[PDB]
């Protein structure tokens, strides 16, 4: 019932799924063999969101990993819970994009494509009712962020109707990790806007001030980042999967977090979390909660909220509490921060409750917020594509495939556009 | 003086390889809740270790039958104590002091003079090594990430093997420089989480487990891997523990509870067999035949080789007894509330008879009727549920009786009515019929809750402790006439005086205090430990002696008339919670919180 | 089993875009083979049954017999795709009396007889995709002048892949069937 | 296209480890497989 | 193929044997020596 499949591609979708699906597979009891052993009956009510059924008893998770170069699923196959994933789904290159939009845009990844399109095609149809697809990926990356977003584009084709989720690794210039980020960031947002029903930004610098800060832990590590990402993830469906008194799904969502179709760009946060110190010297109350996710240094993204204000926001409870209570500390967040919200769409708290909550955890919370504050992401990065892009360094290479000059300028044009009147509302008075 | 015990039910299958053959054999050692016990096998005796003050968390022995080695896990603001017992003498010959919160393993070498201690995941997995004759830190070790593991070789102890969560590690210890060499043993895109370990005698090879169920092979004179383990096949929890016959054959238990042998081929099974609940302990008997396996969920099992079938030795209870209780007028058998299910025994072979199963719910003062109809129980949902004795199937639930779970009843002689209580100050009073269950009660308010509810004889009057402080006596006709008895602490177990008019009662005070609906204190008994609070009491069809325990590991009886005591109850571990006295009153059972059970022969001189 | 339940216009007993297309089915394969595969014609995956010996290869209404599948519905409607091989269905229905009677049709055969118990008929299928109309009322009322209450099975044979069976109730138009009836052309 | 997919094919082949490895050339394959790009020294 | 030691094999044997009869039960203990 209401199923959703889900899809890699490039490493660091890779990667995040990986472990997403272990998060997953441990909540819902499942071992790293495919056979069910959790303990309670509501483990198994709601198990074929995710997992199709396959002879033996077992179970296989309705996932489609694709990258252009064999290594990354090579190592995925031996890691942890890799034995999960069907051999078939995996779907490589041979040549590999060279963090190039151009080679993993059009001239390999049109031709790659119509494999990936085929097998998503079909697991679109092997699923009773549909709800929609969520994506996992990187625009730092040339593969990913250009045909990650081709598949978009073609998948938005063929099924206009049903909900979209991206999750996207957005770059930053305190990590910055390759010296071309600019040109395929803007080359990927400048299509990815225009199809994507919603965009989760996501900012590892922000992972690393965060697994830092919140848990005093000396060296965190990609895994850490990666459980913090898979937290969120689960977070966002736990609703779906199990009962509440308030159930509210991905459609849900997109009815109450987006005023206008062009207003598709959210930010996240999970809480609690705390350090392996003060676990049992601090006690867990919806006050601490809530506090805690709404705090600045808990966010997912390192753009400061309170240099805008919140167009909208929603919170997903799990665990066993009223709901008056909830409602209560929503108003009053409300009523002491009237200066962070706009004030000509009052009432723009959403709140949904799971009586289910996570393995270890008794309450736990995830934050969705769309803000006016997302606009300093998009002036840095196109503030660095001018700066690579007045000297036209680094662009023969993308003109000698395909490439001109006029793409560039139009996502330009776009990014910018799309920056104005988006911050337009900040300053708008009822 | 003190009071002699016949049998005890005790084992704690929480901690791995607890379950220990004592090599020369005759001699089988598993810890109890915080004390280690030892027992003759051809005899029946058995001896009581008892030098520790928390919960133990590692057993371990040497070669040849030498001491053993004992540690437990503490506070965080106090240090974990690794004890050293001399065997042969059953005497502590050493204790040590090191270590913030936890040990996680120990090692002896094929030589006793040196030893291996390991950290827990606090204080940054330390390893630090140890002399025996005298108790000295040469050296040590810190690491960053966690290791589950570590042993000795067979031979060379210079050489040591230790399974950290990410990979295998090799150290190198030298006499010469206090320093420790470690080498990390790559493997080719692996992550996989290694837990236990094991080394052929020949010291070339070492086999380690996976959480994912698969075993790995690695020899130690280099950093490969040669297989991974059984090929299409997992075992689908992880691998709890490893054991290797002289053939070289590797008999590995799963999580989920299975028990199968590969052989130095193909690792393909020859043989495989299923056994309850997750495996924890395998213990190699003199000449490799017919093991020891201890699961999880405390059972013992007696497996053979080569051909796995499973014989279950005996079982015992799972963790913190929370009552019991016998028929009335009868002492064959009696019952054991559990974390989870029912258990009924009988008294005179400790054998289980049945067992009731409920998923995930805690029960209270589990209450027999006569005529041999259903037995009553309540559940953290605020249910009350009926089973019927020989099959444990239900009779019949009550739905929603108390907001947060029923915590006692209490039946009639006549058996038409059960009076129970809630935790937030609520008494209840139903209407049993083979038709239909229905309620009358008053609701009446009474602030916390309830431990005890007992009625009288003529079966009209009955009164009910609450923790906030009083001892409420109800005429269970008119559901009025409320005179409370006061006193200021925590209460806890009433019993009126057969066929006379003082009610004996006990609070978290270190006090049993005689009172009567008149305030009329006969004595305030005073029987006080330290830091104990009295909380189990019996009384004898004719009040010659009443029987106390409080939560210290001592248990006495006491003189009703006369405030002297006579003998005492001590081999404890824990808090003791129930005390019953069997109608034939030949014995005396106690049921302690740490999953020990013990039925003590009463003095010849009380009857 | 679709007793008691609501039926108007239409009901889908089988579709091959679904977690188990067949549950009520009961396979029974000799030398055969079942599987659903994407259509080259029409982009779409599609059930597909085959095998040697059209008769011992077939799927039954229910999954076990000794009960009915009671229908009320008057008109059946099957989209096959003409494979240029044999291929046999058959249907069981309930008169105004307590009998039970029985129509086939064969692409193989090419006498029709009328029987108390039988009523075998030739059928001719067009190239490529195709969906029949199967009346069942005329039928019945042609071959023993007695009316239908109720059509107990339906049995397809070997070598045919099938997209949708279903009951239409009445003869409908392609603009009128909703999108999920209609054949969309490639 | 045609080829490609063969050589893709191989790989995903070899990721089942299953204490074996698939080159494509193991067993029953020609007399024998050139030693090198060229053919083999005289003493090996 | 190696000698074994005849008496040790042996004692290994009965000693087995006689464990397995006597641990059908190992609730009872007639001997308590709860201080040592
Ligand atoms: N959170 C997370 N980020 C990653 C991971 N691997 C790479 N990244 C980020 O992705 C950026 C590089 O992406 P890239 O490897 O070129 O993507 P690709 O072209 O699709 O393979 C780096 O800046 C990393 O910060 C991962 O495992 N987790």
């Amino acid at each position: 019932m209401r199923e959703i499949v889900h899809i890699q591609g490039g490493q660091c979708g890779n990667q995040i799924g990986a472990k997403f699906w272990e998060v997953i597979s441990d909540e819902h009891g499942i071992d790293p063999t495919g056979t069910y052993h959790g303990d309670s009956d509501l483990q198994l009510e709601r198990i074929n969101v995710y997992y199709n059924e396959a002879t033996g008893g077992r179970y296989v998770p309705r996932a489609i990993l694709m990258d252009l170069e064999p290594g990354t699923m090579d190592s995925v196959r031996a890691g942890p819970f890799g034995q999960l994933f069907r051999p078939d789904n995996f779907v490589f290159g041979q040549t590999g994009a060279g963090n190039n939009w151009a080679k993993g845009h059009y001239t390999e990844g049109a031709e790659l494509i119509d494999s990936v399109l085929d097998v998503v095609r079909k697991e679109a149809e092997g699923c009773d009712c549909l709800q929609g697809f969520q994506i996992t990926h990187s625009l730092g990356g040339g593969t990913g962020s250009g045909m990650g977003t081709l598949l978009i584009s073609k998948v938005r084709e063929e099924y206009p109707d049903r909900i979209m989720e991206t999750f996207s690794v957005v770059p930053s210039p305190k990590v910055s990790d390759t010296v071309v980020e600019p040109y395929n960031a803007t080359l990927s947002v400048h299509q990815l806007v225009e199809n994507a029903d919603e965009c989760m930004v996501i900012d590892n610098e922000a992972l690393y001030d965060i697994c830092f800060r919140t848990l005093k832990l000396t060296t965190p590590t990609y895994g850490d980042l990666n459980h913090l990402v898979s937290a969120a993830m689960s977070g966002v469906t736990c609703c779906l999967r199990f009962p509440g008194q308030l159930n509210s799904d991905l459609r849900k969502l997109a009815v109450n977090l987006i005023p206008f179709p062009r207003l598709h760009f959210f930010m996240i946060g999970f809480a609690p979390l705390t350090s392996r110190g003060s676990q049992q010297y601090r006690a867990l109350t919806v006050p601490e909660l809530t506090q805690q996710m709404f705090d600045a240094k808990n966010m997912m993204c390192a753009a400061d909220p309170r240099h805008g204000r919140y167009l909208t926001a929603s919170a997903l409870f799990r665990g066993r509490m009223s709901t008056k209570e909830v409602d209560e500390q929503m108003l009053n967040v409300q009523n002491k921060n009237s200066s962070y919200f706009v004030e000509w769409i009052p009432n723009n708290i959403k709140s949904s409750i799971c009586d289910i909550p996570p393995k270890g955890l008794k309450m736990a919370v995830t934050f969705v917020g769309n803000s006016t504050a997302i606009q300093e992401m998009f002036k840095r990065v196109a503030e660095q594509f001018t700066a690579m892009f007045r000297r036209k360094a680094f662009l023969h290479w993308y003109t000698g495939e395909g490439m001109d000059e006029m793409e560039f300028t139009e996502a330009e044009s776009n990014m910018n556009d799309l920056v104005s009147e988006y911050q337009q509302y900040q300053d708008a008075t009822a | 003086k003190e009071l002699d015990i016949q049998a005890v039910i005790g084992f704690t299958g929480k901690v791995n390889e607890g379950l220990i053959l004592h090599p020369d054999n005759e001699h089988l050692i598993y810890p109890l809740g915080s004390t280690i016990v030892v027992r003759h096998i051809i005899s029946r005796s058995q001896t009581f270790l008892r030098g520790h003050d928390n919960q133990i968390s590692i057993i371990t022995v040497s070669k040849t039958g030498k001491y053993i080695a004992s540690g437990q896990k503490t506070y965080m603001g106090f240090q974990a104590d690794i004890i050293i017992w001399d065997f042969e003498t059953r005497s502590l010959m050493h204790r040590l002091k090191l270590h913030k919160v936890l040990i996680q393993s120990l090692s002896f070498c094929c030589n006793e003079q040196y030893l291996a201690s390991l950290g827990g995941q606090d204080d940054k997995n330390m390893m630090i090594v140890w002399d025996v004759e005298q108790g000295k830190a040469l050296y040590g070790a810190p690491n960053r990430d966690v290791v589950n593991q570590i042993k000795f070789f067979n031979n060379s102890d210079d050489k040591i093997i230790a399974v950290l969560n990410n990979g295998v590690q090799i150290l190198t210890i030298d006499k010469a420089n206090k320093k420790v060499k470690s080498l990390d043993v790559n493997f080719g895109n692996i992550k996989r989480q290694y837990t236990c370990v094991a080394i052929d005698p020949s010291d070339t090879y070492c086999y380690c487990g996976t959480k994912t169920g698969d075993v790995f092979e690695i020899n130690i004179e280099r950093a490969i891997f040669k297989r991974l383990g059984p090929v299409k096949k997992l075992f689908s929890l992880g691998i709890g523990t490893l054991g290797l016959l002289p053939n070289g054959d590797i008999i590995v238990g799963a999580g989920d509870g299975t028990v199968a042998k590969l052989s130095i081929q193909n690792m393909q099974v020859l043989s495989q067999s299923e056994v309850l609940g997750a495996v924890t302990s395998i213990s190699f008997t003199g000449d490799y035949t017919h093991f020891f396996c201890g699961t999880s969920q405390s059972n013992i099992y007696w497996i053979d080789t080569e051909k796995l079938n499973p014989e279950l030795r005996n079982t015992c209870h799972y963790e913190r007894i929370n009552d019991i209780a016998f028929p009335y007028n009868y002492s064959d058998v009696f019952a054991t509330c559990s974390t989870t299910d029912i258990r009924v025994w009988n008294a005179r072979n400790r054998q289980e008879l049945l067992r009731i199963q409920v998923p995930n719910l805690e029960c209270y003062c589990v209450t027999f009727m006569n005529d041999g109809k259903s037995i009553i129980s309540g559940w953290n949902d605020g249910k009350i549920r009926a089973f019927l004795p020989q099959s444990g199937k239900l009779l019949y639930v009550i739905s929603d009786a108390h907001i947060h779970g029923v915590t006692a009843l209490s039946t009639t002689s006549d058996c038409q009515r059960i009076v129970s209580g809630g935790s937030e100050g609520e008494v209840r009073v139903w209407v049993i019929n083979k038709q239909t269950q229905v309620m009358k009660a008053s609701m009446k308010e009474h602030r916390g809750r309830v431990w005890s509810i007992q009625v009288k004889k003529n079966n009209d009057q009955a009164v009910s402790a609450s923790a906030d402080g009083s001892c409420i006596i109800w005429d269970l006709k008119t559901f009025t006439r409320l005179m409370c008895l006061f006193e200021s602490t925590l209460f806890k177990q009433v019993l009126y005086h057969p066929e006379e008019s003082q009610l004996l009662t006990t609070g978290s005070d270190r006090k049993i205090t005689y009172w009567e609906i008149y305030d009329g204190q006969a004595i305030r008994m005073l029987d006080g430990s330290e830091e104990g609070e009295v909380n189990a009491l019996s009384i004898t069809k004719e009040g010659e002696h009443f029987v106390s325990g409080g939560e210290d590991k001592l248990v006495k009886l006491w003189g009703y008339d006369e405030g002297i005591k006579y003998y005492s109850g001590t081999g404890h571990s824990g808090a003791i919670t129930r005390l019953q006295i069997s109608p034939d009153q030949r014995t005396v059972v106690s049921v302690g919180a740490e999953g020990a059970i013990f039925i003590w022969k009463m003095p010849e001189e009380v009857v | 089993m679709f007793k008691n339940t609501f039926q108007s216009g239409f009901l889908s007993i089988l579709y091959s875009i679904g977690s188990k297309p067949l549950q009520i089915w009961d396979k029974s394969i000799r030398n055969g083979h079942i599987k659903r595969i994407t259509d080259q014609d029409i982009l779409s995956s599609v059930l597909e049954i085959m095998g040697t010996n059209v008769s011992t290869n077939y799927i039954t209404a229910p999954a076990d017999p000794k009960e009915t599948l009671g229908i009320k519905l008057p008109f059946l409607v099957m989209i096959i795709k003409n494979l240029k091989k044999y291929y046999t269905f058959e249907v069981q229905v309930l008169d105004d009396k307590n009998v039970r009677r029985r129509f086939r049709a064969s692409n193989y055969q090419s006498t029709t007889r009328v029987k108390p118990f039988i009523c075998t008929m030739p059928m001719r299928l067009d190239e490529g995709w195709n969906q029949i109309q199967f009346n069942l009322s005329d039928f019945t009322r042609r071959a023993y002048a007695t009316n239908y209450i109720e059509t107990l099975r339906v049995q397809i044979h070997a070598n045919c892949r099938i997209r949708r069976i279903y009951f239409s109730d009445r003869l409908y138009s392609e603009e009128e069937l909703p999108p999920e009836f209609k054949l969309f052309l490639p | 296209p045609q080829q490609g997919n063969t050589v893709g094919s191989i790989s995903k082949r070899e990721n089942v480890a299953s204490q074996l490895i698939v080159e494509d050339h193991l067993k029953n394959i020609l007399a024998k497989s050139t030693n090198s790009n060229y053919k083999p020294w005289k003493i090996p | 193929l190696k000698r074994p030691n005849s008496n040790q094999v042996r004692n290994y044997y009965e000693k087995t044997l006689a464990l397995k009869i006597m641990s059908l039960d190992l609730s009872t203990a007639e001997q308590t020596n709860y201080s040592r």
